[PDB]
RNA sequence: UUGACAGACUGAGAGCUCUUUCUUGAUUCUAUGGGUGGUGGUGCAUGGCCGUUCUUAGUUGGUGGAGCGAUUUGUCUGGUUAAUUCCGUUAACGAACGAGACCUCAGCCUGCUAACUAGCUAUGCGGAGGUAUCCCUUCGCGGCCAGCUUCUUAGAGGGACUACGGCCUUUUAGGCCGCGGAAGUUUGAGGCAAUAACAGGUCUGUGAUGCCCUUAGAUGUUCUGGGCCGCACGCGCGCUACACUGAUGUAUUCAACGAGUUUAUAGCCUUGGCCGACAGGCCCGGGUAAUCUUUGAAAUUUCAUCGUGAUGGGGAUAGAUCAUUGCAAUUGUUGGUCUUCAACGAGGAAUUCCUAGUAAGCGCGAGUCAUCAGCUCGCGUUGACUACGUCCCUGCCCUUUGUACACACCG
């Protein structure tokens, strides 16, 4: 029986699955090095899940994440979301359960974005104005 | 260590420098003179962009078999300005992408997918894996 | 004399397509046939903006029509013969029903 | 209005035949859907015919619906040269 | 062989441009509504009326009219669309033939006052929760005022609007200029459906007595 | 007029080749979807053809 | 050529080949300008 | 703010002066006694209900509360 | 009484008219009444619709109480609430509208049903790379008897009730903070929305409509052409900028709401191939659609050139020329190529919008549409500063009070 998990990470539209397996520790999306993730600037949130529990606790599993939707930066935070909590889901499911509830207080203690999403979406805009509240300049004369 | 473990910029340059070196490559009269479409105001700055262009063409046919002339129309297009009016998407010159595509069938980098586009061949995937292999 | 009969059901309303639904699925289960979905599009949407005054006077407000169309996908694995009897049953208004092969 | 004999003929000989009749309000279309008579000669016909009481006329969303009379059954029976036996489709 | 968008569309363009030429068609005979029933090779179409008397007419002389004009105008196969006179339960409790009564009473010369409180008293006596009439034009004098009459519950903001509210609208073509009448009729919860909403009121809480 | 010259100009497209079908009108047609009905007289039917305000 | 108004009147010369005819009958009158009325400014 | 309307006051003290037996201080046990022994159009009418019930019997084991009429308090 | 060859007339293959004379047959012509049509006047005669008073919390019976009455209490001292929302006080008691409830969208569900028009997982085969068999990495193709529904879709449901803890408050109604939680401003945004009014807009949406005008040399209708765009000037909503937090040239790669055909050789969205520098053209085809366009943006990221110069900022104006739409492009319809390279160096008095996925920036779809978007209606991407207070300004609600106002202080 294969022992693998899948957790998803969201963010605005942005949807990323992590498939998470008993591996070598291998961390790879749509089939590149977690290493060569753009944008540059945003290697240090997605390495963040990594950098807090260490690349050893990582060592005995392999990692594939698909991303789709959303943009350069949604796609960055639902991945690393998405790692954070496909970790945790493993732990949970093929390892002590001592030793899940330790990283995830480890991971919540950093930011709670890690694992749960945040619920912020596009308002709707109105009539009378090009956005959500923005009003179209008045005039009196 | 293939394509997808190196850095596309990099791996671009190594394999328009490839390319170039190969010689079989036949650069139309016109590469001098002509924009790479016309929402561009100047020609490509690079001398060697034809090279460039071709070596990028080649790694998107490599990642995805199923592009066509309208697709990379779009995928090298992008904003036009218009003076005092807002700016739209535009698309690229298509007869350079034509032009690069007959160039790459040529060298047997890629051939006619049955669907319709373009597909990557077993020699183009040994070359550009070789490519990639090297750049370290 | 087995074939994939694909049977579209369209509506504007929901409640009356998904208990059309439900009794085709049970008229299928009853005759010991299989039955694959139903499969739910996505819902279309029409929507029409038009401004509320019938000329150009007062604030400039707007009314947001839309019009939703629900359509699903059965499939069953039998004869033309015994779909068609099982879609011979009563059919509410607004629900059209279309047997296909394929 | 000027009109062919043919053309009257053609339309009353519908008329009767039918009972009921119908036009898009389009002076310019070259046939009548249901009758090869251009469509502004079946309009005015029948204009003619509810002046007088011989059709019973109603409009809506741009389209007119003429229905038969008694008086104008028996006027197209008398014109049309017709056995009494023979009456409309709609009775 | 056209999309589902435009089938749809044209389907409800159908029901009113029907319904419009049913209204005009049928005014003094009285017409409820209509109804649209689509079957395999079969569209089955259902005039309400108070008096299906006229409607059909002589032996079914009108009716048989009216099908055949609407199946040559419509473009309906022959024989493939028939038409179907069926009386309207509870009259009162529909505002389009309260608004036509009131109309032709209006038309016969009768007071405002006195037709819109006979109109009010006959829908309170039907069973509805409440009523209101709303008379506007020019009544009495060249200025147009507006003359409303109401009694009972009422509604008007809110979903339930949509299904416990029957109301209508209709012109009189006067001597001196039209006259507006507005029905409004609300309706009460029935939970057979046939007579009401088959829903209860939003903030209406029932609490079953104790054994 | 004389038939080559009565009605002789082209309508084929143009504000002057549609109406309402409800009105006749040629001004504010809906097109979509084929309603090909001015503003007005949509908004006085869309309750009847089946359109709903949800927001 | 007609204007709207009047027939204007030309010769054709050699150098107006490939032109239109509305381009030699002009069919407004240059604007010359009056003194402005009441409610020019102040807006 | 988060101010129970005349509605959810009534059908509270009405309940509560009905099935005070069955009455319990847990919100969710209070919401399926409403559930099953009342008829309400919405979920969250519900909710609110049960809610300001809980609080009303919270209030009551402390003492007498004005506006509901206990036969075994009485 | 209709139509018409030829010549003239005419802007005109309008017999419109005239000359020449053929055809047709009661369908017409003449006159009187009566009609019909009219984007003709009257929105200060009207219906309906919409806007506004007015986004605030306000409004009205019955039976009682007070007053000779108009009127008044109910509908309130106080506390509380976004709320005439509640707790209470109480000559009021019971009610009916508005508010709330309601309904739509969004936010959570590894729980239910079901997916070859959506996907994932493993397997079988094949390509490439790595030690080249076996093993690892990455791609492509099939399995309706491989499994499944995390990812997508949409039906049913669950979920939040301030539930729980600490303080303050009348043992109330409630408020602040806090753990947990997807969510603790009514969870966010909308739709709906009372009484009474305006001489507010619309007769140019309507075969809605009164009256008046015209009705054949027409204010009807149609055809040609022009105009609605005309340019010393003033104003409103906007687009583009004044630059290096940038422009240009490469490389790089992440959306959502939506829309799409008469098949005629073919009409709408258009893939793919070929031709062309572009604009465009030709040829195979897919899609009446989660099946095809759709493998579907820009700002941004990345590396070079530019170097404080109105400069490679800016793109107004203008010349030449080439295509597409259309019956017709001139007063440039629009779109390309080269060339010309104006003001503008951050904007006075004044003045608009806005409290979180908001402002702003960035692009996309739809409406109009043969061809034209700097507009409107929606959509998403990147994503802030400041405040979470007050009645100073401009206004709104309630109470008290003054009035010589009631067309109501623009008195
Ligand atoms: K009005
Ligand atoms: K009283
Ligand atoms: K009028
Ligand atoms: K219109
Ligand atoms: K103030
Ligand atoms: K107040
Ligand atoms: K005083
Ligand atoms: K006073
Ligand atoms: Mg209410
Ligand atoms: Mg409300
Ligand atoms: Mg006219
Ligand atoms: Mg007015
Ligand atoms: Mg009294
Ligand atoms: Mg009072
Ligand atoms: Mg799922
Ligand atoms: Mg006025
Ligand atoms: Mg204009
Ligand atoms: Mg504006
Ligand atoms: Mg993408
Ligand atoms: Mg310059
Ligand atoms: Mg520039
Ligand atoms: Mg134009
Ligand atoms: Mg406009
Ligand atoms: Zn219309």
């Amino acid at each position: 029986a294969v022992e693998s998990v899948q957790c998803f990470g969201r963010k605005k539209t942005a949807v990323a699955v992590t498939h998470c397996k008993r591996g070598r520790g291998l961390i790879k999306i749509n089939g590149v090095p977690i290493e060569l993730v753009q944008p540059e600037i945003l290697r240090y949130k997605a390495f963040e899940p990594i950098l807090l529990l260490g690349r050893h606790r990582f060592a005995g599993v392999d990692m594939r994440i698909r991303v789709k939707g959303g943009g350069h930066t949604s796609q960055i935070y639902a991945i690393r979301q998405s790692i954070a909590k496909a970790l945790v889901a493993f732990y949970q499911k093929y390892v002590d359960e001592q030793q899940k509830k330790e990283i995830k207080d480890i991971l919540v203690r950093y930011d709670r974005t890690l694992l749960v999403a945040d619920p912020r979406r596009c308002e709707p805009k109105k009539f009378g104005g090009r956005g959500a509240r923005a009003r179209f300049q008045k005039s009196y004369r | 260590r293939t394509v997808k473990d190196v850095s596309p910029h990099e791996f671009v340059k190594a394999y328009a420098a490839h390319l170039k070196r190969s010689g079989k490559m036949e650069l139309p009269e016109w590469t001098d003179i002509v924009k790479t479409g016309k929402l561009k105001e100047l020609a490509p700055y690079d001398p060697d962009w034809y090279y460039i262009r071709a070596a990028s063409m080649a790694r998107k046919i490599y990642l995805r078999g199923g592009l066509g002339v309208g697709g990379f129309r779009r995928i090298y297009g992008g904003n036009q300005r218009n003076g005092s009016r807002p700016r739209h998407f535009c698309k690229s010159s298509g007869s350079v992408a034509r032009n690069i595509l007959q160039q790459l069938q040529n060298m047997n980098i890629v051939d006619f997918d049955p669907k319709g586009g373009r597909r990557i061949t077993s020699n183009g995937q040994r070359d550009l894996d070789q490519v990639a292999g090297r750049i370290a | 004399q087995i074939h994939k009969i694909r049977i579209t059901l369209s509506s504007k309303n929901v409640k009356n397509l998904e208990k059309v639904c439900a009794d085709l699925v049970r008229g299928a289960k009853d005759k010991r046939l299989r039955v694959k979905g139903p499969v739910r599009m996505p819902t279309k949407v029409l929507n029409i903006t038009t401004r509320k005054s019938p000329c150009g006077e007062g604030t400039n407000t707007w009314d947001r029509f839309e019009l939703r169309v629900h359509k699903r996908v059965i499939d069953l694995f039998s004869s033309a013969d015994v779909v068609k009897q099982i879609t011979s049953i009563t059919i509410e208004p607004g629900v059209e029903v279309e047997v296909t092969i394929a | 209005m000027i009109i062919s004999e043919k053309n009257r003929r053609e339309i009353s000989k519908y008329l009767f035949q039918e009972g009921v009749c119908y036009a898009k309000k389009d002076y310019n279309l070259a046939k009548h859907p249901l009758i090869d008579v251009p469509n502004l000669q079946v309009i005015k016909l029948m204009q003619s015919f509810k002046s007088k009481e011989y059709v019973r006329e109603t409009f809506a969303w741009m389209h007119y619906y003429w229905y038969l009379t008694n008086d104008g059954i028996e006027f197209l029976r008398t014109y049309l040269n017709l056995p009494s036996e023979i009456v409309p489709a709609t009775l | 062989q056209i999309s589902k968008k435009r089938k749809f569309v044209a389907d409800g363009v159908f029901f009113a441009e029907l319904n419009e030429v049913l209204t005009r068609e049928l005014a003094e005979d009285g017409y409820s509504g209509v109804e649209v029933r689509v079957t395999p090779v079969r569209t089955e179409i259902i005039i309400r009326a108070t008096r299906t008397q006229n409607v059909l007419g002589e032996k079914g002389r009108r009716i048989r009219e009216l099908t055949s004009v609407v199946q040559k105008r419509f473009k309906f196969k022959e024989n493939s669309v028939e038409l179907y006179a069926e009386k309207v339960n509870n009259r009162g409790l529909c505002a389009v033939a309260q608004a036509e009564s009131l109309r032709y009473k209006l038309l016969g010369g009768l007071a405002v006052r006195r037709a819109c409180y006979g109109v009010l008293r006959f829908i309170m006596e039907s069973g509805a929760k409440g009523c209101e009439v709303i008379v506007s034009g020019k009544l009495r004098a060249q200025r147009a005022k507006s003359m409303k009459f109401k009694d009972g519950y009422m509604i008007s903001s809110g979903q339930p609007v949509k299904e416990y509210i029957d109301s209508a609208v209709r012109h009189i073509l006067m001597r001196q200029g039209v006259l507006g009448i507005k029905v409004k009729i609300m309706l009460d919860w029935d939970p057979k459906g046939k007579q009401g909403p088959t829903t209860p009121l939003p903030d209406l809480v029932t609490i079953h007595s104790p054994k | 007029g004389h038939s080559n010259i009565w009605n002789a100009h082209p309508k084929n497209y143009g504000p002057g080749s549609r109406t309402c079908r409800v009105c006749g009108n040629p001004h504010a047609i809906i097109r979509k979807y084929g309603l090909m009905c001015c503003r007005q007289c949509f908004r006085s039917n869309a309750k009847e053809i089946g359109f709903i305000k949800y927001r | 050529i007609y204007n709207g108004k009047t027939f204007n009147q030309i010769e054709v010369k050699p150098e107006m080949i490939s032109h239109y005819l509305a381009e030699f009958s002009i069919s407004y009158k240059p604007v010359k300008h009056g003194r402005p009325g009441i409610g020019a400014t102040h807006s | 703010g988060r101010v129970r309307t005349k509605t959810v006051k009534k059908s509270s003290r009405q309940v509560i002066e009905r099935y005070y037996s069955k009455m319990t201080l847990d919100f969710h046990t209070n919401k399926k006694i409403l559930e099953e022994v009342a008829i309400i159009p919405s979920k969250r009418l519900r909710n609110k209900i049960a809610g300001f019930s809980t609080h009303l019997m919270k209030r009551i084991q402390k003492g007498p509360v004005r506006g509901i009429s206990l036969k075994l308090q009485e």
